[PDB]
């Protein structure tokens, strides 16, 4: 995966939550921002998130994944308020003196997958990291 | 009446319209001065001691700031300031400089009763910190170009640093390979802007205060302290010859600077024991210089 | 068309006068008997002559400056400078209803001021005539009751018609760039240019 | 800038009725610079609220009363009247700011945007956060 | 031919102007007047000159730059150069549906681009006809929904025939080298050539 | 320059794992460095993962060599989501100090061969270091 | 007769060119015309000028080099001078085995390798014909097969008789001392001598 | 694996191909380098912020020894070869300096494990001891030009110092007449040679080492350092004024520096007890400057 890239989300509670990817290669050698936007057909991305790292941790919710722009490279990851309510409801209470609207809720991982019929598994990780929760009040 | 105590401060940077309460600071230290032109107009009619002064210009600040990690990573926001490129939580030393004028901001010292100096048209020249076996904290240094007097000022009550990350011993690695016998690694990184004095005709008899600059470079640097240590007679990997490319990074469990491919020079000190001390910079061709800022559990 | 100066715009300011240079320019043909008295003659006309120092220009100043200049080049107009050091205003009212005495072709202005003006020019400011372009520095002012006795450096350049109206604020020169010929300005890597001189010269 | 960016702090002034003037704006940097147009606020609803704490159980001391004030332009404005202003000061913590005695701490406040419309996009956002502080006053 | 830069060939970095001075050059037939009237007559064709300086070289870039040099010297044709400064891309669009109305002569200039264009050419960017190779500068622009006014400091050399496109970008400067008798350059024992300058001209 | 053999993989727990070697052969005689890429006849990768460098210690696993692309020097070594299955099992139970997600796996090393190419077995070994198992979410 | 260089003589290090300077000398004769057109007429030959500085130098290490030069100056000889920046082997092989078609006068040489010539040269290179003592850069070159085609910076100093041979590496300048009529070095109290220049001139 | 310990060092001096093992060493400094060209490229295209550092020369070293004196008189070949002519046991130092270049030799650094460190065309540049009321010691001053790590080396077994020589108290005579109320006698002599850089465009991307060099100057020096003492009102011997030639000696019952003509300047200073400081050179026509090792009974 991408050990020096892990990047914690941030949902926003009573909010619906909704981050999106853009999947563009490049190659720079020839001129500099040579960048083309990855096809994304028949990719399928899956997620999950489990209150533990470890085996036999609960899982807290399952990220509605979708491909928003074939060919075009836009994918989104995101997840209804519902799972958002879920998540504030099983976060932890440890809140900090200074950060007093962020908990920790688990950790996170979603994978790529390639289904072409003339293919194998493709699966990768892309992403990797915690899920924090912020407060809110205006509900 | 109302003393000033360095105690009991804040300092608030202003930046986009928002306040970065910079808590969680060791210490800082600050000067204003105004710039005089004296001459003595000593004649063969008069041989005058009296001289004409006239105060027509502000002598630029050098505030200097000390400020501890941080979980929430506000201080990550100097890399940002001074130029580096953001993706996640890591800051990327840009190939060229971006822009020619530099990232400019407001700060305020903000005290007792009301009482505040406000710094203008700050930015940010300096951030090193050194990981040694002491808490690492990063000295910032910032040139203001007019500094003032207000009443009222921008007090950051939500955005502040929180508690101080717990030490952790520094590893500096090429590639996954362990550098023996580490001492004090210090990194360096610098954004050594210019003043542009534009004291033109127009502003005699009024008080100049600089207001624009240019970037003339962009660096990042690393000085390594090591024990002069060999495992073999004749050894190729610990030696004292230069490597004009190697790929290295001084890794924290909280920070992690890498550089893709570094020039190394090494110098030999023959003390009580003997200790080499390197000198890396990014190669010509290396990729973007990286700043990982891991808060908890990488 | 007025040169982009720190009044104009302050948005740009590195367009400021870092030096200036009044240049008195009165060519004279000058000799030196063998009997120690040394005589002059003059023939030709006076010219101020004005030079501009800048500082290192960002690409935002350079570029107005240079678009001001380049307009300048195409229409063939007048570049009007301003010297703030020469902006006192002493002499406030109205300059219509003064009263100049036609036939005047000396180095002396006798003006019969009504009662119109108030205050009282000083020596060494500058003085113009509305109708004439060409500058003129007060050297001498001796006021007996309304009628001023302006005393100027350069002969007067035109004799006065009675509808001239004396200007003492707001004075501008009509000058020519000159080294128009060969101009230019390096820019250095690091963004600013450099080395941008305006020696300009009273083209009336 | 996790969450750096989308907070400030308001300071409700003492027996003034306080208003605060928004103006939405859609900002291109990074195609190139200095590139701006408004964001077409048509069907952008605004509603916000404040709270004394941010446990499970709070007191909803007040409520901004938004406004559109303009529907294109993206111009909008978040109010409170003069009312809502006294519960709030009355409702404030008595421990006063050393580096500004005038200011006490009230409370915490976040405001959403829900662009409701034909179409399904009926998104919500977060666009502000912060702390709510009153300054005292004597004019009354 | 094209003048090598880090555009072209990205493997060079050395390549790329450390300092370039882009001089106007419009010969003159100035006369000073002995009345402090100054009479400038324009006859001599006006020509930008480009002064490129060049930082340290490394053998290699040098062997890529002389070569090219020396291909040029060769084969005798001109020597086109792309000033990065003027290199903003302020105007998108194709322009080949962009019509110049026949019969124009002067500074000013009349283009119809039927709604193709999308950004505005600010005053002190460059300019360029397709056919002929001057390169203008713009000192003003006004447009009036489609059709734009444009200003330029030299006039147009050739008058429009109605089939010359606009040229926003990319605009080369058809130069001739003037260094080229006596063109030395020096090896240092850290293994770079230093001091490596250019004194181009535009040639028509 | 000198060595760097010693890299670390860090292979992700659910996902299957594919590492893409492209050979080359730089040489700095030139100042630009030559690019020419070695040429891929004759030669076959070798690589188990052993938990340990005790003699007898177990074998965790074994690297599946792929050789694609022989012209211009490219080489893949991969190992399927078994095996990548059979690693997570008995990795240890302490997890690295930098990233808490990794826990040490084994040791691994690939050797290169050249099987009678001019009648010699000139079979040497590429690279080396530990394996880490990236303790996953999704599954 | 060769120079003295750390190549064959690597015992008086001081020999050493400290920094060298490859002047490119092509007199023209160019006129610019007031319609903007620069004009250029070459009629004289182009020669390779080198500039060579020396350090300090110890007794022996100016005895050698001073008895070198007495003894070019003695016979009357021609002084060979090796630049390191241009021995990089590229080409490799029989330079007998190839054939240059009869002539060719122009700038431009056409050979047929005959598939004895590893490696290709490079533009910026250093090439010389076996019959003639003149010095050329390869300005471009293009395979098509075996047959080669090397452009040159200098026109053809001779037309090819079919019998010439190429030469790519192991290239020397048949240089005259220039300067010589005042030759001198000061010797100082520490016994070191400074102020040793060779200003050579390629005499084909 | 092996630390280097200075303590656990040996220092052997190569010279003429026997190893002069230095021993009674007090203590030792040194130190390796090398020098880079870094020059930063950044263009009106491109304005970089990597620079381009080759490493292409060896930064000569400075080491310097303190070395006691010692009953074999080994440390005597340091006058030797810095340029004094010998007669014995005692030291000259020549009217003119007899060669261009110094005596050039090479060091080696021994330490445990089979490693070292090569120090080659070294020459001794500064050579100064004080005869004071502690035991005298000489500091040695080499320059080295190249510097290199190797498995073996040269090991002085048998040339090495002995016991170190009791301590004396030091005066200095006028012919016989002792001068009175000494403090601190410092005597200092140097051969100021200078490297001859020849890097030249044959050495490009390759590491250059000094290796020729030429003495500008040599000297003997000392200053000596007294209480002001009067005995007579107006006295004629003790006094301020300049003595433009008078034989000196600074003498000890080990070693004896003889200047046959010497030029004194005074100097008095109004301390808590006044002292007068000389500045002790040899004359224009002064016969050579001698220098006496008596190990012991004379």
């Amino acid at each position: 995966s991408t050990e020096n890239r892990v990047i914690d989300l941030v949902v926003d509670e009573n909010v619906p939550y909704g981050l999106l990817m853009q999947f563009m290669d490049v190659d720079d050698s020839v001129y500099p921002s040579t960048s083309k936007p990855v096809d994304l057909t028949d990719f399928s991305l899956r997620g999950s998130i489990k209150s533990s790292l470890e085996d036999g941790a609960e899982t807290v919710a399952s990220f509605t994944t979708a491909i928003v722009d074939a060919a075009q490279g836009v994918a989104s990851i995101s997840l209804p308020v519902s799972a958002v309510t879920t998540i504030a409801s099983k976060a932890s209470k440890e809140r900090d003196r200074y950060n007093p609207r962020q908990r920790l809720a688990g950790y996170y991982d979603v994978i790529i997958t390639r289904t072409a019929v003339g293919s194998a598994a493709s699966s990768f990780r892309i992403m990797e990291g915690k899920v924090y929760i912020s407060d809110g009040v205006t509900q | 009446m109302f003393y000033s105590l360095m105690r009991e401060s804040k300092i608030v940077i202003e930046y986009d319209g928002r306040g970065y309460h910079f808590d969680a600071l060791s210490n800082y230290d600050a000067s204003t001065s105004f710039q005089e032109f004296k001459t003595l107009r000593r004649t063969i009619h008069n041989r005058t001691n009296y001289a004409d002064s006239i105060i027509n210009a502000q002598d630029p600040s050098s505030i200097s700031l000390a400020i501890n990690f941080s979980t929430t990573l506000i201080e990550s926001n100097f890399f940002d300031w001074m130029g580096f490129t953001r993706e996640g939580n890591s800051l990327f030393l840009p190939r060229n400089t971006p822009n020619i004028e530099p990232i400019m901001f407001n700060m305020y010292i903000i005290n007792h009763n009301n009482s505040c100096i406000y710094f203008e048209n700050c930015y940010v020249s300096t951030v090193d910190f050194s990981l040694d076996k002491s808490i690492p904290i990063l000295n910032v240094g910032i040139e203001s170009g007019k500094f003032s007097e207000v009443s009222t000022f921008r007090d950051g009550y939500t955005i502040t640093q929180g508690e101080v990350l717990p030490y952790s011993a520094p590893a500096v690695y090429t590639n996954s390979s362990p550098l023996p016998a580490l001492i004090s690694a210090s990194m360096s990184f610098q954004q050594q802007c210019s003043w542009r004095e534009d004291r033109n005709i127009f502003d005699i008899n009024k008080i100049y205060t600089n207001k624009r600059a240019y970037v003339n470079e962009m660096n990042a640097s690393a000085t390594l302290a090591f024990y002069y240590v060999k495992r073999l007679v004749g050894d190729k990997f610990l030696n004292l010859d230069p490597e004009t490319r190697t790929p290295l990074i001084i890794k924290n469990k909280y920070v992690s600077i890498t550089f893709p491919l570094a020039r190394i020079s090494k110098r030999l000190n023959f003390s009580d024991l003997y200790q080499v001390e390197y000198d890396v910079i990014p190669t010509a061709d290396s990729d973007p210089v990286e700043i990982n800022f891991f808060g908890e559990r990488k | 068309m007025r040169l982009p100066d720190p009044y104009t715009n302050p948005e740009y300011p590195g367009l400021g006068f870092e030096s200036v240079n009044l240049v008195d320019n009165d060519p004279m043909i000058r000799d030196e008997l063998p009997n120690g008295k040394v005589k002059e003659v003059k023939i030709s006309a006076q010219y101020w002559g004005i030079n501009i120092s800048y500082p290192e220009l960002f690409p935002d100043e350079y570029a107005f400056l240079d678009s001001r200049l380049l307009e300048y080049k195409r229409t063939g107009d007048y570049l009007d400078v301003l010297l703030p050091q020469y902006e006192a205003f002493r002499v406030r009212g109205d300059t219509k209803s003064v009263t100049i005495p036609a036939g005047q072709k000396g180095s002396q202005i006798i003006l019969n001021t009504n009662g119109t003006l108030t205050g009282q020019p000083k020596a060494g400011d500058l003085f113009k005539l509305s109708t004439h372009p060409k500058v003129y520095k007060i050297t001498n002012f001796s006021s007996s009751g309304n009628v001023w006795n302006i005393s100027l450096y350069p002969d007067l350049f035109i004799t006065t018609t009675g509808s001239e109206k004396p200007v003492f604020n707001g004075i501008l020169f009509r000058t020519k760039l000159m080294n128009g010929d060969s101009f230019g300005s390096t820019l250095n890597n690091n963004g600013t240019y450099s080395g941008i001189s305006l020696s300009l010269r009273e083209s009336l």
